[PDB]
């Protein structure tokens, strides 16, 4: 039990670092934001 | 100023609210523009 509780806690502690250091870890969610803004810019820019 | 009116500057008919602008203009530049190629900054012909 004591060893298993240690392994779990170390695994949790690396998640805080993994997402912070890697830039494209949340690429899927950033794609939702980018596609929406790009569509609206195209709609606005197409007025000229 | 600060009221929805019809403006007509040398034939730029339009509708909107005219406020004081701190946009630096080069002495050659007469009117500004935005992304959609619409006038969003004007120079009064009489009072500079």
């Amino acid at each position: 039990q004591k060893l298993i509780a240690n392994q779990f806690n170390s695994a949790i502690g690396k998640i805080q670092d993994s997402l912070s250091s890697t830039p494209s870890a949340l690429g899927k969610l950033q794609d939702v934001v980018n596609h929406n803004a790009q569509a609206l810019n195209t709609l606005v820019k197409q007025l000229s | 100023k600060n009221k929805c009116v019809n403006f007509n500057f040398n034939g730029l008919k339009g509708t909107g609210v005219l406020t004081e602008s701190n946009k630096k203009f080069l002495p050659f530049q007469q009117f500004g523009r935005d992304i959609a190629d619409t006038t969003d900054a004007v120079r009064d012909p009489q009072t500079l």
